[PDB]
């Protein structure tokens, strides 16, 4: 489990995209997470095309085959944490953006 | 002409049975009856696909 | 509303036993779609997965390759409680432990998502 | 199979086994029973499942009048030829799954015999396992009814095969 | 040894599928209703006769039509032979 | 209307041929949707099948396991009649036969069901 | 082919079930035969779900799998007789109920 | 396959190992993925596929009337008549294709496991291969993802079955 | 087969076989003349069974009426989308078993050849059968034309699969 | 590919009916050809049961397995031709017609 | 309207290579639903076919079985050209060589039959 970002800086309001490149082609499984340090990890996107409860509009994500992307459509003061991609029982190394 | 029967299908024609699904023996029905067609005859295949010798 | 309170010592000898209680507020573990599972966080690895259990008829239980012959974890159903029991523990094994409550399904099948997670910390001599 | 047995009356699968005892004839039951519930399941949606209507509109007339006749005249007959369509398209359906299942437990059937024989023998490419070996009537019978060991039969059968 | 064979009949019917048109099947039953007894039969529902009387003559008491006073009915049947005696 | 009686002496010697003759009336053999079984009758094993031959555009053939090597049924289409032929008869064989009709089918197929009995006894020194 | 029971006296009236389990689990092609002494047999039940000609409407039969059962709404003085089950080409060994 | 089994939730399709070393459970997650697609395709053209229309035909009276009340009660009648037989038909199609779909996906699971075995095991009849080369759990994981490679097992396991 | 062939006009299946002469393509005529009859007969159905329809009501207005014309603008409306649904369902209908029964003629082809090749031949998994026994060009046809016979293969064939 | 006919003297107006057998069964494919000597030939009817451009109403064909037969409803003066049968790609020894 | 004009000499010596320009005018050779053969006509064998060639974004080229190491066709985009190469003549192919379109297609397959042909003669010493 790969994921292409590991540590950004970007602006206030920008559009990131964070792609987690996985061994085996399925889509329905792999979901997204996201980490504040010393916080309790919640779920935004579950089967990678549809968002979860108390999550706003900016956060989207794609499937194309293998590759899955969580995209942002703008970076806020309160959205600095580490995402986490898993699939089915493996996790990711890590994302973390910063404002 | 009147007569007796069990049977709920009336037509002017006369009173048919309705334990077929369809018929056309005329288009003004009465009672339980069987869904007015065009067709004639509709077979329904409840068998294989016949192969001679 | 779905809250999940885990509790247990984070202080223990090494080469022995381990008890970690997560206590269940709101809901009941009998759910016919939703499984347990449960998730340790290391600064060294990450995220990975241990085992998970659930109810059909009959409490089933699932493990990890990694520790298959070393955790076995026990639900209650009198006072809405799963425990965890992790045996002849490892100074590597100094990391915090998730209790989270899986079951987001679809068409009845638990895809692997997480929601209703907890807080707890362990490290040990 | 290139084509079918004419005096087959019992069952619609089944074998013609022969040996050097002679030549017989047995109905399969199982394949042929499981045939009939789905096509008298068919059946079942379809007879007695009408519906009842009591009062409608006049749908014949006699003397010719201007826009409510043939108003008439033309909800009538969008009624008929909509039922007629779906007549066509319920039966078509049905006997297009009707075959289509019945050929498939054919060759299900096939299968199961290739199974049960795993190592004691294979397809002859004309629906027949052409078998030499010590297999009496009653071991064909132990493949119908599923009772055929290949343990007992498999080092017999192996030298054999090498040897014709 | 071991064949695997199927049923056949001499004379099949003819029925009409998706893919062909003239597929060759050993059974099928008739769905259509193409024919009738010939006489309206009484027993389930009350049939009222019309005896050369309509449902308006009736109605307003034409006299070769008294015999259907205070009469109740559950399927009315006018005959086409029909006719009115009495006041234009 | 189906009537069947069948003939056919009931005294034999054994270790001989038999013979039984089964007219029909009412209904002719060459019926597409029919078969003609034979089932003999006994105090001491019962009801049992012996064979049968209906008719696909010409007559066929059909036995038991037991009796498939000594008997033989041959149709006739001249006056109605169905005769059965036993060869080498034994005096185990000291009951009754039935001459009944199959063909209660459903979509076309036999189903082993008789109708339309017969009556007769057989008794061998 | 076997059958619960073989002898039994039941009064008028009664309602009796009569088991006969199979070694095939088919039931389109098991029928019910019935033979009073004295006279050739008849046919009350084919493919053990609808009777036969001649037969008055106190008698039913069941499919369950393997177990076909046959049973009598009410016993009549005129039904001593001995009861035959056949699958497809067996008979049991007989049933005989009295009055 | 006789029967499922009751304990497991992460997938359709899956398989249960049993080796020296004990017996596993996991769930295979490719050819679950594919019926859940195929599955979820269905929904889509059903659910949020509307038709809006604004005005219509008063579909309830309260005064009685003549011709004119009784034939907008026989054209409301026959199109919900009509829409409810094609409601039936189109759950009933699905319904058959779903379940013939989905069968077919167990059997193309339990072909690519022999096909992939092709020198190596056979098939018993429940669908339990039994096995007796050294094919630990990794050489199980192995056959799950593909990677498995008969070439390395070719040679050890024929001399296997002939021992056994 | 993991993807199809860009070269290949004159028939839907084919063979590109590979040996010491060189490789060759020719496309299979068979199972390609049975998927176009089946195709063929849907189109039949279909083309040129229309129903004529003379006189029938107004459907477009210019003078704004009461309930007569609301009336007649809602059994034109009625016919017009319970026949626009009767098209979508024939069409998914017909453009499903059409896949469904070009994807099972491959297959079939694809066991044809497995079954012919009974004991000189085993599947890969790709669909290329690496033969190394001495058949040629002529003996590649020989199976497209169902001529093969293995028996003059069996032994030659047996003991080249041990050595390679 | 064989054909029965090779060379024959009809009378104007005649029905004539060639047949070309074939080896393997599919309908489809094959095709029939006329050549008038010195020029280039032409396609009278394709797939066996549709005529081609520049083809009159007298030319008719038929597929029955693996038999196919070429038939001219009346034969006429401009019709001498040595006639051609194609399958897929075997072309027939010829079939020459006369007036 | 389609024609086509094939051109070359018709007069080369035995053993040596073979040069056939078939001109094409009212179509284009990149066409998808469209081939094009070479069919040689003697007076011996008659009717047989060579090869064909065609554009599905990439040159094609398929041969007979006995003119599979001898024959080359070079299609032409530039002047609407398809040119036939024949190499190592040899004198029993005295005969005449006529170019032709394929490609009356059904459901988009190229059913073989070849329309729109052409004339030339070769002989050779
Ligand atoms: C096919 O598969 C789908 C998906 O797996 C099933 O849909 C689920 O169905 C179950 C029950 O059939 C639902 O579980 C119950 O939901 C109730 C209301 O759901 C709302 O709230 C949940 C969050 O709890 C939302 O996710 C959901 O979208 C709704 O907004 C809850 O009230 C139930 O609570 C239970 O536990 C509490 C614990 O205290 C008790 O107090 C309650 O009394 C109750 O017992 C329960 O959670 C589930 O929500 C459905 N999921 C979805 C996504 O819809 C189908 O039912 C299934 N079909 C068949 C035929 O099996
Ligand atoms: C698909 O399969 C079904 C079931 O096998 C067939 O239905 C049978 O069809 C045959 C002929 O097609 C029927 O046989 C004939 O029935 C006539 C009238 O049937 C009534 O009487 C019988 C009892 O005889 C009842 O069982 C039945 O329910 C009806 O009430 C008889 O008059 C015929 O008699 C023949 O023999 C006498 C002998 O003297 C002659 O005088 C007559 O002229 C005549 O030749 C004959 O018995 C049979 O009854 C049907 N069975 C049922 C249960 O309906 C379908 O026909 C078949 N479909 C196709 C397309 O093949
Ligand atoms: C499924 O498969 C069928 C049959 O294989 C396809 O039908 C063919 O479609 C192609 C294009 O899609 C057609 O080719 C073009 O036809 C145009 C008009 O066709 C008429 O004329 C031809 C003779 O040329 C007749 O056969 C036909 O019946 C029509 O009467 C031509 O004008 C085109 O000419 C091209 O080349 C010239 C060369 O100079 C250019 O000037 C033109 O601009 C143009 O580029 C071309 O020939 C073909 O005719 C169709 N065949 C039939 C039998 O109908 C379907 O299209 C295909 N479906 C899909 C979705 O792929
Ligand atoms: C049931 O009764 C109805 C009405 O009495 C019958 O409908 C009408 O039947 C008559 C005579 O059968 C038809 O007249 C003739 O129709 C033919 C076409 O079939 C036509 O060519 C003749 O010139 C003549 O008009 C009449 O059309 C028909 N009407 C309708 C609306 O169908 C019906 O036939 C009877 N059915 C049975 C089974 O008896
Ligand atoms: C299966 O059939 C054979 C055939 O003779 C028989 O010997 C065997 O007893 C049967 N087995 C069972 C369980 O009926
Ligand atoms: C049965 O089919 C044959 C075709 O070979 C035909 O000649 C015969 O007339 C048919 N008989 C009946 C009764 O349909
Ligand atoms: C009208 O019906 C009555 C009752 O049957 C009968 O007496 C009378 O004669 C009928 N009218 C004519 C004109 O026949
Ligand atoms: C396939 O699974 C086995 C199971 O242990 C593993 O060893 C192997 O690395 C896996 N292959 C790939 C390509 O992931
Ligand atoms: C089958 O094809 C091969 C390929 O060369 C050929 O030799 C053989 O004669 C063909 N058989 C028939 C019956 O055409």
């Amino acid at each position: 489990m790969t994921q292409s970002p590991s540590s950004l800086s970007a602006s206030v309001g920008d559009r990131v995209t964070i792609t987690c490149r996985t061994s085996q082609s399925l889509s329905s499984y792999t979901h997204w997470y996201q980490q504040k340090p010393g916080k309790a990890p919640k779920l935004l996107i579950y089967a990678a095309s549809s968002r979860g409860s108390g999550v706003p509009s900016r956060f989207s994500g794609s499937g194309s085959g293998t590759d899955f992307t969580l995209t942002i459509s703008s970076l806020q003061p309160e959205d600095f944490a580490t995402y986490y991609c898993q699939q089915s029982r493996t996790f990711g190394q890590g994302t973390k953006v910063e404002i | 002409p009147i007569g007796k029967c069990n049977s709920e299908c009336i037509t002017p024609n006369g009173s048919i049975p309705n334990d077929k699904p369809f018929q056309n023996v005329n288009r003004i029905t009465y009672g339980a009856c069987p869904r007015y067609v065009k067709q004639s005859t509709l077979k329904l295949a409840t068998g294989m696909r016949n192969v001679p010798e | 509303q779905i809250q999940l309170q885990q509790s247990g010592p984070g202080l223990v000898k090494p080469s022995q036993t381990l008890s970690l209680t997560c206590s269940i507020s709101g809901d009941t573990v009998t759910n016919n779609y939703a499984a347990w599972d449960w998730i340790r966080q290391s600064p060294t690895r990450g995220l990975e997965w241990l085992g998970r259990t659930f109810y059909r008829s009959k409490w089933y239980k699932e493990y990890a390759l990694s520790v298959k012959s070393r955790l076995t974890i026990s639900p209650d159903t009198s006072k809405n409680q799963i425990s965890l029991q992790l045996s002849s523990v490892t100074p590597e094994d100094t990391a915090v432990y998730y209790c989270a409550r899986a079951g987001i399904t679809i068409f009845g099948l638990i895809t692997g998502g997480l929601d209703y997670w907890g807080q707890g910390s362990l490290v040990t001599v | 199979i290139e084509n079918g047995w004419e005096g087959m009356v019992d069952g619609w699968y089944g074998f013609r086994h022969q040996n050097s005892e002679g030549r017989g004839q047995a109905a399969d039951l199982k394949s042929t029973q499981a045939a009939i519930d789905q096509i008298n399941g068919k059946l079942n949606r379809l007879i007695g499942k009408t519906n009842e209507k009591f009062h409608q509109i006049e749908k014949e007339f006699s003397e010719v009048e201007g826009r409510i006749q043939d108003l008439e005249k033309y909800v009538e007959d969008t009624k008929i030829d909509l039922w007629s369509y779906n007549a066509e398209l319920l039966v078509a359906l049905e006997n297009q799954h009707t075959i289509d299942l019945t050929d498939s437990e054919m060759n299900k059937l096939f299968e199961k015999t290739k199974k049960q024989l795993r190592e004691n023998a294979e397809d002859m490419g004309n629906g027949c396992f052409k078998i030499y070996h010590k297999c009496d009537n009653a071991c064909i019978g132990s493949i119908r009814n599923g009772t055929y060991d290949h343990d007992v039969y498999r080092d017999e059968a192996l030298n054999n095969r090498f040897q014709i | 040894t071991l064949c695997l064979g199927h049923h056949a009949v001499p004379n099949g019917t003819i029925v009409k599928t998706i893919t062909n048109d003239q597929i060759e099947v050993t059974n099928a039953t008739e769905l259509v209703q193409n024919s009738s007894i010939g006489e309206i039969c009484d027993s389930p529902h009350q049939i009222l006769d019309g005896e050369n009387c309509t449902l308006i003559d009736a109605l307003l008491g034409d006299p070769q039509c008294d015999g259907f006073q205070n009469k109740k009915w559950d399927l009315f049947v006018e005959r086409s032979k029909a006719y009115s005696n009495c006041y234009p």
